[PDB]
């Protein structure tokens, strides 16, 4: 009774990509289905849908001319084939369901599945440690940390001390470079190693602080 | 539910209020069709306002040539002279047009319809290209105008019309399993070819899929050459002179062979839709309003002939079977069994949109 | 005779109804 | 096509307000409109329909309302649950189209920020650039401003914030600010100071070092 997307990654610019969106466990001819996007926290944007009830397909007209919203209905899978890619239709698309009789809204959306567009080989990152300190002690508290910086394609983990309260984790950003940087820390007292790991370079570092 | 209907004359003098378009037939009680007709500042001109409510058979003519001309056969009409109000008539309102006339003021005048519950639900039959006018099929219809007497010749545009559908939705029980047998012996022998089907269950949704479990136990020695499943419409059609037909909708050609002392179980999944049946003129659908897209036409469900539409649907498994043997070809050997069902939308909550909401 | 119609008034719309 | 703004577009308030969200549509949409709620790093779900109708396993406490073109999502009382964004759509017309967002968070009373600083690491100079952090850690609430003085000096475009959504059991944010310098640039100076702004703390912090 899921949604799960599938496809999608890294591709360079003016190039395609198709994504397929398996829907379980619910009747493809009594739902239509529809691809919205997210742009990195910038709102939502409906793109295509199709009725294979009735045969029918539609556009926004951003995504007309090289978007194309088919179904195989045989393997309850739906797919967008995305030819003509920008840097703009970077985002985060999601597959959600609609009832076809009648629509009420989109009631079952997808995990997402990312597809970055930029020029940027698929680099990972150089993880580096953020030593504690007297200038990041306070009061019985000395915060630690690592800094992954310059991985190109978007997602990376880290997991602190291999699964083990007091660690923040944050959104990372884009620089001039196109590149991505991150950092994660901890809060630890006065009296450790960070697990982090890029699957799209199939590297995992952990480095160690002191 | 703060929102109602409303439409004007095109010269604003008269103004119709609905709270739906849809009224459901729950085969003993029909919602009755109530609302408000609001007569306009001395815009009027004419001496008497009525409404009317008509039941009717919408066609063209096979035999002209003019694209968009259609006719309208009256099946039911009623008529309330709603304003000036006609004493001897006193009714009380509904909850509905007590509200509508707090809104509005003395001016607003009620009507109420309550239906004949024996009337057909409304029914579109499939348009093809050339048919270019008006949804043909059997369609309601809220009538008011302004006139001296029922005799005059009304102005349309001292008039609105608004289409309303008479609708049915799927029993809250579903019926027995739909299973189904039939044995043929043939003519030297007595062990038989038997076909058994059944379908998973008795109501289906529109866009549901249907699982049709076949067993066949073929004691002969014919060979069956092909197994064939039909979804099948099946529409009786009565205006005086009635009319029928059968058109199979969802359709798999199995090459599924079943041997000399054979058996064979399997299941077949069957899915009605309308996309592949857009070249059926006159297939029967559920009713429009206008023009938009509607789903094959539901079951009509009856009490326990009558004018309009009336639908229903059918499995069919057929056994195509070898024929030589003592008769040449000269006779057919195959064997069938059909499976009614029933195929509706759920109750809903809210009344179903107008228009493809979606737009 | 019975009535013909020819073609493909006003526009439907709603208002308001406080409860 | 039809915009759909929605207007408070961020807001506070703690378990148990009533909070009330509008979005008014650029033309009559009838009732065709829905609400969505999305936690972040998670995909939207559904909370009302056709503008009044309450989506099957939703909260009593939200609520959907019409007032001709204008639309209002008001929830009772918040729980700790439901503190994410908000969205409104309207579906009468192709294409359909959502609004901007409303952010709900928990207001809680103001924390100040353990404000650090990190130099940079012998693995990154030797790699011929420099990253010098600041990190400020369970403050409420999320405004706040950073400078970065080189030298006592305006930072001119070289440094770089990020920060969390706040939910925690102490709801509060975090915010790293990241000045990137090249090797060559950053053995030039000495003073690396990280001056913090926020209001839960009155004079200026600053952080910093020289290594």
């Amino acid at each position: 009774v899921q949604l799960v997307e599938s496809g999608g990654g890294l591709v360079q610019p003016g190039g395609s990509l198709r994504l397929s969106c398996a829907a379980s466990g619910f009747n493809v001819y009594s739902s239509s289905i529809h691809w919205v996007r997210q742009a990195p926290g910038k709102g939502l944007e409906w793109v295509a849908s199709i009725s294979s009830y009735y045969g029918y397909t539609y556009y926004a007209d951003s995504v007309k001319g090289r978007f194309t919203i088919s179904a195989d209905t045989s393997k309850n899978t739906a797919y967008l084939q995305m030819n003509s890619l920008r840097a703009e239709d970077t985002a985060v698309y999601y597959c959600a369901r609609s009832r076809q009789f009648w629509y009420s809204g989109l009631d079952y959306w997808g995990q997402g599945t990312l597809v970055t567009v930029s020029s940027a080989s698929t680099k990972g990152p150089s993880v580096f440690p953020l030593a504690p300190s007297s200038k990041s002690t306070s009061g019985g508290t000395a915060a630690l940390g690592c800094l992954v910086k310059d991985y190109f394609p978007e997602p990376v983990t880290v997991s602190w001390n291999s699964g083990a309260s007091g660690v923040h984790t944050f959104p990372a950003v884009l620089q001039s470079s196109g590149l991505y940087s991150l950092s994660s820390v901890v809060t630890v007292p006065s009296s450790y190693i960070c697990n982090v790991n890029h699957k799209p370079s199939n590297t995992k570092v952990d480095k160690k602080v002191e | 539910g703060t929102r109602v209907f409303k439409k004007a004359s095109p010269n604003g003098k008269l103004t119709v209020y609905l709270g739906k378009r849809d009224f459901v037939d729950h085969i003993d009680l029909v919602e009755p069709v109530d609302g408000v007709v609001l007569v306009d500042p001395e815009y009027l001109k004419e001496r008497r306002v009525y409404v009317t409510l008509t039941c009717a058979f919408r066609y063209g003519r096979e035999d002209l040539d003019v694209l968009g001309l259609t006719f309208r056969k009256d099946l039911f009409v009623a008529n309330v002279q709603s304003f000036p109000p006609a004493p001897e008539d006193k009714k009380p309102l509904t909850r509905l047009q007590e509200r509508l006339i707090k809104k509005l003021g003395e001016h607003a005048y009620p009507f109420t319809f309550e239906i004949p519950p024996n009337l057909p639900c409304s029914v579109t039959l499939q348009p093809g290209p050339e048919d270019t006018g008006k949804a043909c099929g059997v369609d309601y219809e809220v009538k008011a105008f302004c006139a001296e007497n029922l005799e005059e010749k009304i102005h349309k545009r001292n008039s609105v019309r608004l289409v309303i559908r008479k609708v049915q939705y799927a029993p809250e029980r579903p019926g027995p399993q739909p299973t189904a047998e039939t044995t043929r012996q043939f003519l030297m022998s007595d062990k038989p070819l038997h076909l058994e089907a059944s379908l998973d269950k008795e109501i289906y949704y529109h866009g549901e899929p249907i699982s049709v479990n076949v067993h066949v136990t073929n004691n002969t020695n014919k060979t069956v050459k092909k197994i064939k499943i039909s979804v099948r419409q099946y529409a009786d059609i009565c205006l005086f002179n009635t009319a029928q037909y059968k058109c199979p909708v969802a359709m798999e050609e199995a090459d599924d062979t079943v041997a000399p002392s054979s058996t064979f179980c399997k299941v077949y999944t069957l899915t009605p839709f309308l996309a592949n049946n857009r070249e059926k003129r006159g297939l029967a659908l559920d009713g429009k309003l206008k023009h938009e897209d509607t789903n094959l036409a539901s079951s009509t469900l009856l009490r326990e002939e009558i004018l309009g539409i009336i639908v229903s649907y059918k499995v069919k498994v057929k056994l195509v079977v070898s024929r030589g043997g003592l008769l040449g070809d000269l006779a057919s050997s195959d064997v069938a069994v059909e499976l009614p069902f029933t195929l509706m939308h759920p109750k809903p909550k809210e009344e179903p949109p107008h228009r493809e909401v979606p737009e | 005779r019975t009535p013909p119609s020819l073609g493909p008034s006003c526009t439907t719309a709603s208002s308001s109804l406080r409860k | 096509d039809i915009q759909m703004t929605q207007s408070p577009s961020s807001l506070s308030a703690s378990v148990g307000d009533r909070v009330t969200i509008t979005c008014r549509a650029s033309q009559s949409v009838s009732s065709a409109v829905a609400w969505y709620q999305q936690k972040p790093g998670k995909a939207p779900k559904l909370l009302i329909y056709s503008a009044s109708s309450l989506y099957s396993g939703v909260p009593s406490r939200f609520s959907g309302s019409r007032s001709g073109t204008d639309f209002t999502l008001t929830i009772s009382s918040l729980q700790p649950e439901d503190f994410a964004t908000y969205y409104c759509q309207q579906y009468k017309y192709v294409p359909v189209t959502f609004g901007q967002g409303t952010k709900v968070e928990i207001k809680r009373t103001v924390a100040a920020p353990s404000v650090f600083i990190f130099p940079p690491s012998d693995s990154q100079l030797k790699s011929g650039t420099a990253s010098v952090v600041c990190l400020l850690n369970n403050f409420y609430p999320r405004e706040a401003k950073v400078q970065w003085k080189v030298d006592n000096a305006l930072q001119s475009g070289n440094s770089q914030e990020s920060v969390t959504e706040q939910d925690s059991k102490d709801s509060t944010y975090s915010l790293s600010s990241t000045l990137t310098l090249s090797k060559a640039d950053y053995e030039k100076h000495k003073v690396y100071a990280c001056e913090v702004t926020h209001q839960g703390l009155s004079s200026p912090v600053t952080k910093s070092f020289n290594r």
